[PDB]
C-alpha cells in the first residue's frame, strides 16, 4: 500500500497547497473553480461533511485517506444503486426502456452530457425490445 | 412476454378484486378439506369423509401441480429469474419449496396407497400443512419477523426473567407440597416435574385446575409469584403490540415520491460518472472544459460527489424527522449568511 | 322549522343534561325490561316475569313506535333529509333500520301472542336486540372502525400466525395424546374436534380444566405452545390499545378552528371562479382589466389556482407537523433571498 | 382526444414562448403580469409545485398534459368543497344565511368583486327565508 | 407559626426519608393490625387473634385520633385553612371525611362492645377501610382519574361493544345448551343468568370451569366468541396503559422552570394595570406622559395586553411542541423583513 | 497486557459469533445440568440421575472455578481493576459474588456429601442457582430496572388500586358465602383467608375453579370485580410493554458520534483551564496577551465557559428534539440581526 | 346595552379613523406611538390575533365587541392569576413577602413604575410579619 | 463567607462599572474584548444564560453568587469529565495514548496553546507504555 499512500499524499497536495494538512471549504473550492465548476456553499460544506470524522469542519490526512481506502464495490452501495433504478421502473419487472433512460439521465438531477448518455447506454445490450436489463448495470459500474 | 408478467401480476403479487376472488376461492378450498379432515377422526362419519377425502385429494394435487408449474413458467418475466438458472433460483425462495413439498408427497401417498390407514395419517399433516400457500408473497412473515428483531434486546429480557422466575417459584412450590395429599388420595405435586407444570400453567394464566397447591406456604408463594412474574409473560403482547402501532403511525409523514426522483436520478449518475472516471478515453472529461495533474484531483471531487448524492439517496426514503428540520436550516442561514457578506464587500468595494 | 330543528337537536344529536337525563331514562327503561327477560327463565320466577313482560312490551311498542316515529318527522330540518326521498334516505340508514325491525316484529309477536310460550321465545331476543338504540348516531362503532382499518394489516398478521400455530399445536397434541385415559376412566382427547377444543381454549388463556394432556409429550408440546402461541392472541390488544392511545395524543396538537376559516373561503371561491369562467358572458373576467388567447390562458391560471388553494384546505385540517415547519421555512427563505436580492439589484442600479 | 392536445399544445406554447417544453416560475411570472395580477415569488412557486410529478421544479409538457386531463367533478373535489361550505354553516343542517355567504365572498381570503357574487348569489334560489342549500351550489359548479 | 408549618410538610406533603419513616411505620401497623383480621376468622386462631385485636385497636384509635387532632391543628399553616371556617373546609376534603369516619366508628364499636360479636362484625370492616389512610393527598387517584378521564370516549367505545357481545353470545349458547346434561347428571345451563355467569366467565379470560358448554353448537359459538370479543375486554389495559406511558414521556420534554417567570410576573402585572385603570386618580395614569378621549384607547389597549399576557403565561406552562417552533419562526421572521424594510427605506431616502 | 484484555473481551464484552459459540455452550450444559436436576426426583429415574449427577458436579465445579479465576486476573486489563484492591473492587460487584457463592457451596457440598440425602437438596438450589450465570454483564436487569424507575408513579398507582379492589372484595364475596355449601358436601369460603385466595386466583385471571361462589350474590359481587379491577394487573404489561417500545424508537434519532467529539474535547479542556488557573505560575496566562485585577476577572470568565461546555455536552448526548430547533433558530436569528446592524451602521457611517 | 355599545362604536372610531371597519397593525400603530409607548411589529401581530376570529388579520367591529363583552371576573382567568402568583412563592403556603413582591414588580417583566407598586402594596394588609395574603390581591382585582 | 462575599462583591463590581446590579451582554463584551479576546453575540447570551435564573437576561448579584458559591468538586461533574474522556478511549480500558492525548488537546475544540498542553500531560506520570490513566487527571482536576 505504499504506492498508494505515496498517490494519496500525492493528491492530498494538490488540495492543500500549503504545509496544512488541512482542508478548508474555500481551500477546496479554489480547486473546483480552477476546473470551472461553480459550486455553492452548502455544496462545499456538504462534501466536507462526509469525508471527515472529528466534527471540526476541515479534512485532515486520516480523514482523507479513510475515503480513498473504502470500497464502491461494496456489499450496501450494490443495493442502492439497485434500489435507485426501482424508482423509473414500471412493473417492477428489471427492464427499463431506452428512451426512458435517455430522458431521465439528460434532464432529472446533475445533467449529463448527451454523449456521456450515448456512451452509457451503448455499455449495456440496448436491443430486444428496446429493453435494457439495469441489473447489468449495476454489475457492471459496482465492478470498479 | 406480456401475457407472461400479466398471469405473474394476477398469481403472485395480486391486487383488485379479481384476483381477491381467485386467492379467496383457493382459501376457501383447502379450508374445506380441512374440515374434512378433521370429520375423519370422529368415529360416526370416519367411513363417509374419508370415502370423500381420498377423491378431494386427487383433484387438489393435480389443481396445485397445474398451478405451480403455470407460476414457475409465468415468474419469467422478473429479470431475476429468466432462465433456467433463474427458475432453478425461483424454486429456492422458501414459500416454493413448502409448495414443491405439498404436491410431490401427496403423489407419494395417493400412489402408495391408492392399493391404506397410515396413508390417511400422512393425508391430514399435508391438509394442515397447505395451510402456509394462501399468504402468497410472505408479507406476513416480514412483518411480524422486523418488529421482532427492532425489539430484540427487550424480548430477550423479558422472556429470561421471566423463565428465571418460573424456575425458582416453581421449586419453592415443590419444597413446599411435596408431601400434601389431595381430597381425591392421589399426591398433586409428586416430582419436580409435576412443579414445573403447575408453574407453566400458572405464569401464563391459564390455570387448568388440575394442579392446585394445598399447603398455605404453596398458597403464599403462589400468590406472589402470580401477582409479580406474571406481567413478564404479558410483556411480549405490550412490546410488539405497541411497536407495531408506532410504525403505522410513521407510515402516515412519509415523503411524497416525487421527492426522491431528483435524489434518485443523481445517484445513478453521479456513481456512474465515477465509473466513466477510469477510462481515460472517455467523453466523461469533456464536461472539465492539458490534463496531467488534473485526473486526481476529479476522481477525489467525483468520490465526494458520490457520497453526497448516497448520503441525500437515503434521507429521501426515510419520514420526516426533527434532522430535516435542523439540517435545512443549517443550508438556509448559511446561504443567507453568505449572501449579506457579498452585499457587504461590494458596498465596501464601491464607496469604501 | 325552528321547533323541528330543536327537538332533532334533542332527539338525534344530543349535548347538556338535559339530553342526558332523557338518554339516560332510556337507557334504563330498556335494561330493566332485559333483567325480566333474565327472570323469565328461571322457574322460581317464571310466572311472575313474564305477566309483567307482556304488559311491559306494550307500553314499549307504543313509545318507541311514538319515538320513531316523533324522530322520523323532524329529520326534515337537516337539507339532506328534507322531502319524501329524504325521509327515505333517512329509514336506510342503518340504526334506523334496526329500530323499524324492532318496533315491527314486537307488534307482529304481541299480535300473534295475544290469543304463547314461543312468543316468549321471540321476546327474549328482541329484548336483546333493543340494546343497540342507546348508541345513537354511530359514533362508537365509527370510531372502533377506523382504528380497525387503519391497523389491518398488523390484525390480519397476528390472527393468521395465530391461527397457524393453533392448527399445527392442536394436531400434535391429537397425536401425543390419542391413546389416553383420564382418571375417571374416560378418553379426553378421541378426535381431532376435542382437541381442537383444547387448543381454542388454551391458546386465549381461559383454561376450563374439562380437556388436559395426561402424557409427557402432551405436556411438553402445550408447555411450549402455551408460552410462545398465546402472544398472538394477546397481540390485537396491544395494536388497537395502543393505536387508540396515539390517536388521542394527536388530537391535542390540533390547529385552532379560525386558521382555516380564510382557506375554507378561497377554496369555495376558486372553485366558483373556475366554474363561472366557462360562460363567456360572465362579469368574472372584469377582474383582468382583447381577448381571444387570454381565454385559454386564465382558464390555466384559474385551474391552478383551484389546486393550491385545495391543498391548502386539506392542510389547514391536519394537526401540526414536521412538514408544516418545513414547508414554511421553504416559503419564508425565499421571500427573504427575493428581497435581498431587490435590494442588490437596487444598489447596483443607483451607483453601479 | 386530438382535437383535445392541439388545444393544451397551443394553450401550453402561450406560456413556453421559446422552444424549452419547461416552464419556469420567472415564465409563468410575466403571463400573470401581463395579465395585471403582480404574484409573490412563493405563490408562483406554490403553482408549480401542484403541477410537476418529476420534482425538478419546471413543468413539462405532459406534466400539463395531465393537469389538464384530471377531472373537477370528483368524487373526492366533490367533498372537499361540501366540506368547506361546513366551515361557515351554524346548527349544521344544510343551510347559510344570504348575507352570510355575501360578507364571506367579499372580505375573506381571495376578495371577490362585488358583481361577481350579485352572480353566485341569483344562481341558487335565495329565497324562502333567506336561506340558501349549499349542496345546489356543490352539484352546479362539479356539473362543470 | 414557624413549628406549624414544619408539621405540616411532615404530615400532609412527606418528602425525605424520616417522612418515609413515618408513613412507612403506619402502614405496616395497618397491615399487621388487617393479618390479625384476618386470623380472627380461621376456627384455630379466632380466640387468640380477638383477644389481640380488642387491645390493639384501642391504641390504634388513640393514635389515628391523635394524629388527626394534630393534622386538624397544623393545617392552619396553608392560607386556605385559616380561620374557624377554613379548618371546616379542611374537614370537608374527602381523605379526612374517610378519617373521621374511621375513628369514630372505631369508638362507637369499642364502647358499645365492651360490654361482641357483631362487634368483631363491625371491627373487620374498619380495619379493611384503614387502608385508604396510606395515600395521603391523593395523588394516587388524581392521576388514575386523570388518564380515563382524557381517554372516556375510547373507553366507552370498548365496554360497550365488550357488554354488548356478552349478551348476544351468552344467548345463543342458552339457547345451544339448556337441554345437555352434565356427567353428574345435573343442567349446567339451566336459566338464563347461568349462561350469563358463564359468559362473564369466559369473556375476561378466567374460565372456572365449573359451567362449560356440551354440545357442538356451543362449542362453535364459545369458539368463536372467545377468539374475536376477549380483547374488547383485554383493551382498557392496553388504552391506559399506553396512555402512562405517553403522558411520561411528554414530561421529559418540559420546559425550564425560569421560562416561566418572566411570563407569570408579566401576567400578574397587566391583571393588575387593567384593574388600576377603572380607579381615574390613580397613578396608572402618569406611565402615559388632556385625557378625555385617551381614558377609553388606554383601556382598549390594557384589555389587549392582558389578552396577550394570558396566552403567553398558558403557553409557557406545556411542553415543547411543532406550534412552538411555527409561532418563534413567524416572530423571527417577520422582525427580520421589516428590517429589511427599514435598511431599504433609509437606502431610499439618502441616495434616491 | 495484551492478552490480558484480549480475553478479558472474550469474557466479559463478549461479540461476534465466537464469544457467542463458547457462551451457548455454557448456558447448554447448564441446562442440561438443570433437566438432571429434574428427573433426579421422578422414582423412576432417580438412582440414574442421582449418579450422574454427582459426577457432573465434579466437574462443573472445577470448570466454573477455573473460569473464575481467569475472569478474576483477566479484569486487570481495566484500569478500575488494576491492584489488589482493584482486584477486590471486582469481588463487590453482584454477578461475581453470586459466582463465587455458586462455586464455593458447590465445593462444600461436594466434600460433606462425598462420605448424602440432604446433599442432592443442597445441589438442586444450586442447579437452579446457577441459571443466574448467563446474563454476563447485567443488561437484562439494568434495562428492565431503567424502565420500571421511570414508571414507577403509575405502577405504584395500578398496584395500590389492584390491591385496594382485592382487600374490599374479597371481604364483599366472604360475606356473601360464608354459609354456602359445596356439592361435595364441603364449605368452599371458610375463612376470610379462603376468600383472599379466591380473590387473587380471580383477579389475575387465572380461575383454578376450585373456589368459585355458589349464592347469587357472590356471583354477582365477583361478576362486576372480575369485569373492572382485572384491568388493574393487567396494567403493569401495557405500561412497560409501551414504556420499552418508546425507548427503542426514540433510538432511531440519536445524533451521530462525531457530533460529540468536539463538544467532550473542549469540556475536558475547559475544565482544566479552570484548574490550571489558581496556580500563578502557570502558562495558561499566557493566553491573555500587569495582572492584579485581571485575575479575578479571567477567573469568572473561565468558570462561565466551563458551565456552557458542560451544557453543551450534555446537549450533545441527547437524540434530536424540538428543543434543539428553537436553541438553533434563536442563535441562528440572532448572528443574522446583528450582521444586519453591521451593515446599518456601516451605510450611516460612510454616507450618512 | 344600547349605552354600551354606543360606547363601543365610540372607542371602535378612536382607531378606525376612516370609513373601512378594520383595524390594521399600522392603525393601532399610530394610536399607541400617539400615547408615547414605540411597540414592535409583532406585538402588533399578537395583539390583534387576540381579537379575531376570522383570521384576515384584521379587527372587525363584532369581533371588537366580542373582545369588550368577555368578563375578566371570571371562572379560569382567577385561577391563571392564582397560578401565576404560586412562581413567586417560597414553601406554598399562600404568602409572599412584600419585599420580595416589589422586586418582581419592578423588574422582571413589564417594569413598573415605582409610584404604582406602592399603590399596590398598600391595597392589601401588608403587616404581621411582612407576608402578605395574594388571594386577597386575586379577589381584588377580580372583583372588576 | 464574609471575606468571600467582599471578594465577590469585589469581582463583581469589575463588570458591572456603574450602579447597577446587572450585567448586559454588552457590559461582559467589553470586559472580554478588554482582554483581547473577541467572542461572538451568542457566545456571550450563552454564557449569560448559564447564570441567571429569572429569565430576564440579566445578571444580578444573587445569582452572580450561586454562580460562585456551587463546586466544581461534585459528584455529577467528576462524572461528567469521565465521560468525556471516554469518547476518545479505545477498547475502553481506561488509558489513552499520550500522543492522541496531544492531537486532541490542541487541534479539537478550544485549541489549546502548546505549553498548557506540555504542563498538562507532565502532570500525569505518562511512562509505561505511552497510556496514560486519565482517571488520575479527573481526580487532580476536580480536587480543587
Ligand atoms: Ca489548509
Ligand atoms: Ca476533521
Ligand atoms: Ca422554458
Ligand atoms: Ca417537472
Ligand atoms: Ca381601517
Ligand atoms: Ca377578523
Ligand atoms: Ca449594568
Ligand atoms: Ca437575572
Amino acid at each position: 500500500t505504499e504506492e498508494q499512500i505515496a498517490e494519496f499524499k500525492e493528491a492530498f497536495s494538490l488540495f492543500d497547497k500549503d504545509g496544512d494538512g488541512t482542508i478548508t471549504t474555500k481551500e477546496l473550492g479554489t480547486v473546483m473553480r480552477s476546473l470551472g465548476q461553480n459550486p455553492t456553499e452548502a455544496e462545499l460544506q456538504d462534501m466536507i461533511n462526509e469525508v471527515d470524522a472529528d466534527g471540526n469542519g476541515t479534512i485532515d490526512f486520516p480523514e482523507f485517506l479513510t475515503m480513498m481506502a473504502r470500497k464502491m464495490k461494496d456489499t450496501d452501495s450494490e443495493e442502492e444503486i439497485r434500489e435507485a433504478f426501482r424508482v423509473f421502473d414500471k412493473d417492477g419487472n428489471g427492464y427499463i426502456s431506452a428512451a426512458e433512460l435517455r430522458h431521465v439521465m439528460t434532464n432529472l438531477g446533475e445533467k449529463l452530457t448527451d454523449e456521456e448518455v450515448d456512451e452509457m447506454i451503448r455499455e449495456a445490450d440496448i436491443d430486444g425490445d428496446g429493453q435494457v436489463n439495469y441489473e447489468e448495470f449495476v454489475q457492471m459500474m459496482t465492478a470498479k | 412476454t406480456h401475457v407472461q408478467g400479466r398471469v405473474y401480476n394476477f398469481l403472485e403479487r395480486p391486487t383488485g378484486w379479481k384476483c381477491f376472488v381467485y386467492h379467496f376461492a383457493v382459501f376457501l378450498i383447502v379450508l374445506v378439506c380441512l374440515i374434512f379432515s378433521v370429520l375423519s377422526t370422529i368415529e360416526q362419519y370416519a367411513a363417509l369423509a374419508t370415502g370423500t377425502l381420498f377423491w378431494m385429494e386427487i383433484v387438489l394435487v393435480v389443481f396445485f401441480g397445474t398451478e405451480y408449474v403455470v407460476r414457475l413458467w409465468s415468474a419469467g418475466c422478473r429479470s431475476k429469474y429468466v432462465g433456467l438458472w433463474g427458475r432453478l433460483r425461483f424454486a429456492r425462495k422458501p414459500i416454493s419449496i413448502i409448495d414443491l413439498i405439498v404436491v410431490v408427497a401427496s403423489m407419494v401417498v395417493l400412489c402408495v396407497g391408492s392399493k391404506a390407514t397410515s396413508a390417511i395419517r400422512g393425508i391430514r399433516f399435508l391438509q394442515i400443512l397447505r395451510m402456509l400457500h394462501v399468504d402468497r408473497q410472505g408479507g406476513t412473515w416480514r412483518l411480524l419477523g422486523s418488529v421482532v428483531f427492532i425489539h430484540r434486546q427487550e424480548l430477550i429480557t423479558t422472556l429470561y426473567i421471566g423463565f428465571l422466575g418460573l424456575i425458582f417459584s416453581s421449586y419453592f412450590v415443590y419444597l413446599a407440597e411435596k408431601d400434601a395429599v389431595n381430597e381425591s388420595g392421589r399426591v398433586e405435586f409428586g416430582s419436580y416435574a409435576d412443579a414445573l407444570w403447575w408453574g407453566v400453567v400458572t405464569v401464563t394464566t391459564i390455570g387448568y385446575g388440575d394442579k392446585v397447591p394445598q399447603t398455605w406456604v404453596g398458597k403464599t408463594i403462589a400468590s406472589c409469584f402470580s401477582v409479580f412474574a406474571i406481567s413478564f409473560f404479558a410483556l411480549p403482547a405490550g412490546i410488539l403490540g405497541s411497536g407495531f402501532a408506532l410504525k403505522v403511525q410513521q407510515k402516515q409523514r412519509q415523503k411524497h415520491f416525487n421527492r426522491q426522483i431528483p435524489a434518485a436520478a443523481s445517484l445513478i449518475q453521479t456513481a456512474w460518472r465515477c465509473y466513466a472516471a477510469e477510462n481515460p478515453d472517455s467523453s466523461t472529461w469533456k464536461i472539465y472544459i492539458l490534463r496531467e495533474h488534473h485526473r486526481a484531483t476529479i476522481k477525489v471531487i467525483r468520490r465526494m460527489q458520490y457520497f453526497v448524492a448516497k448520503k441525500k439517496f437515503q434521507q429521501a426514503r426515510k419520514p420526516y424527522d426533527v434532522r430535516d428540520v435542523i439540517e435545512q436550516y443549517s443550508q438556509g442561514h448559511l446561504n443567507l449568511m453568505v449572501r449579506i457578506k457579498e452585499l457587504q464587500r461590494r458596498l465596501d468595494q464601491s464607496i469604501g
